RNA sequence: ACCCACUCGGCACCUUACGAGAAAUCAAAGUCUUUGGGUUCUGGGGGGAGUAUGGUCGCAAGGCUGAAACUUAAAGGAAUUGACGGAAGGGCACCACCAGGAGUGGAGCCUGCGGCUUAAUUUGACUCAACACGGGGAAACUCACCAGGUCCAGACACAAUAAGGAUUGACAGAUUGAGAGCUCUUUCUUGAUUUUGUGGGUGGUGGUGCAUGGCCGUUCUUAGUUGGUGGAGUGAUUUGUCUGCUUAAUUGCGAUAACGAACGAGACCUUAACCUACUAAAUAGGGUUGCUGGCACUUGCCGGUUGACUCUUCUUAGAGGGACUAUCGGUUUCAAGCCGAUGGAAGUUUGAGGCAAUAACAGGUCUGUGAUGCCCUUAGACGUUCUGGGCCGCACGCGCGCUACACUGACGGAGCCAGCGAGUACAACCUUGGCCGAGAGGUCUGGGUAAUCUUGUGAAACUCCGUCGUGCUGGGGAUAGAGCAUUGUAAUUAUUGCUCUUCAACGAGGAAUUCCUAGUAAGCGCAAGUCAUCAGCUUGCGUUGAUUACGUCCCUGCCCUUUGUACACACC
């Protein structure tokens, strides 16, 4: 939870933390702690999602900690500045046009 | 795993057999120090060849001398 | 007799409950914690049990009446999301089927897996989702197995010797498979490293994948999944996420107590297609032109040369562009879309992939790991290291494959075209060209760390003219016998390559059943992967190139909807 909070603070679009192993009792289970956006499929995965896998050794067995972070597309530096599907249109400007000919002269 | 049978022999190594140490020397009439056993021709006095029945091997050379004397 | 309107009484029914209720539901099951209209009967957890007994009524069967001991943490009710159904509907899919193709299953052989056999024939995996899989093509190594030997890679801690030696080393033969001092003959060296015990470890292709990680495989590459408000429920929940029509798709159009969103799909990215438009090149290809070789012999045709000059169409690869189902015609709530032309390089998601949700499986790996818990083991070690063997044995089952059963051929000539690749200096890589050899191979020389050399990988299938013409025949190639080569320290249990000989089974394969819709199926090679050596395997690649649907739920599997459930460890 703390980790997730930290990630959020850091200003990331999403965090996903999978903790796999024996967490109380012998029969082992992967617990899943998540927040925010996240993508999963496509080439924007290797672009924005940063991953980490570290196995933690304890005196009853091994844990495995898998952490994902979805970085903000706008805050990119090098590469594409958005998700490929996201289309945002600019707003038009106000018009009072007609009012009969006339010429500006120099 | 298979039942361990083992066909005898519980061997060991040479545990040296420490004999006398300075038996390859003689000292006689006060001051004299006479040598027993032929000294090694490969490396001089201090190392002396082992004398057997026409067997003349070494220790620093470990084995390398065999010629008759 | 109808028709209309009203009215008492009845059998019901429909919609709302503002009332009830655990809810299903109920105009009573309402007017009940805001509790009292009058009354009769019945129940007080489940079993024991409507039993025992005693009455009583019956001709009898039986009825009415009706216990207790003991036993037990639940029995039940209504609903819920699942799971399942030898329930009913609707989808989807060549791992479904039609329309067809190519077949496997038959045969000989390679090779997996049984079973047997064995000193050992090491194991892991058994419907899809074990079975040419562990990149598992094992001569040793590998190596986990067996017959034997060798070594300490017994940290460090504490002690007994503490040099009159702790202890290391050891040719010659018997010793021993053995130029293993393995030791036993020996008596020369070695210098406090150690060895002898006790704490303690470390290594283990030992064990458990039912203690785990990571990775992967599978539900599923199917279309599925979720939360924020709002609505419906006392609630678990539900609606959104749906009757339809669409799509490859919960893809959309729509309908609508939901509205707007997110993940998945799509978008994306890699690649394959087009570019006489750019930017370029003696590590790509051309043009003219030098010299030059052969021709007809007029100028003309094919050549050899990195001699000049220039070019970029083919080439490579940078930056762009280009297709968005465009234009038109039908068809459909005139919607989403689908169908037909036309133009175009491209009109099946433009072709093929890469990635791929929520939830899971006691799926597979502890034989990839100095990923790993715990247990075993731990110096006659399950650590190792040598040596030989074994993994490959055969009465026999099955699983991928290869070769074929010929005339659309076979064999000889000759013609003669690819695309992916790969490739050494501390080694021994790829290896043209010259000589030797029927081969296999040698050899000398090279060129290449590579768009430069192998290599235009002049690969097969193919096409051209010939010999046999349908006979287990020159189809076909299994076993065999002998020789000559090659790799490696080692080829018997043919490693493999070649030479002559031998010529077996099979005239297209039953019960079955796999794969497939376009540059695909199938045919044919080549290529890297392992590799010192070995291809019938594998990832790619080109070459030749069809037949037949362009559909449907009949089968098979999956999904959803409606239903039933006494299941929810979920029909094992
Ligand atoms: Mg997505
Ligand atoms: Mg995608
Ligand atoms: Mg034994
Ligand atoms: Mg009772
Ligand atoms: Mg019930
Ligand atoms: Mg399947
Ligand atoms: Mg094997
Ligand atoms: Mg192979
Ligand atoms: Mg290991
Ligand atoms: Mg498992
Ligand atoms: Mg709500
Ligand atoms: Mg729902
Ligand atoms: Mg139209
Ligand atoms: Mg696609
Ligand atoms: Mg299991
Ligand atoms: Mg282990
Ligand atoms: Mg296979
Ligand atoms: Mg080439
Ligand atoms: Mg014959
Ligand atoms: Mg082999
Ligand atoms: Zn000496």
């Amino acid at each position: 939870y703390g980790v997730v909070r930290y990630v959020m603070e850091s200003g990331a679009k999403g965090c996903e933390v999978v903790i796999s192993g024996k967490l109380r009792a012998a029969r082992a289970k992967s617990m899943k702690f998540a927040d925010g956006f996240l993508i999963h499929s496509g080439q924007p995965v290797n672009d924005f999602i940063e991953t980490a896998t570290r196995h933690v050794l304890l005196r009853q067995g091994v844990l495995g900690i898998k952490v994902k972070i979805m970085k903000d597309p706008s805050r990119n530096t090098s590469g594409p500045k958005a998700l490929p599907d996201a289309v945002t249109i600019i707003e038009p400007k106000e018009e009072e046009p007609v009012l009969e000919p006339s010429v500006k002269d120099y | 795993k298979k039942v361990y049978t083992t066909p005898k022999k519980i061997r060991h190594k040479h545990k040296k057999v420490k004999l006398a140490v300075l038996n390859y020397y003689k000292v006689d009439d006060e001051g004299k120090v006479a040598k027993l056993r032929k000294e090694c021709p490969n490396c001089g006095p201090g190392i002396f060849l082992a004398n057997h029945g026409d067997r003349f091997y070494c220790g620093k050379c470990h084995s390398t001398f065999a010629t008759q004397k």
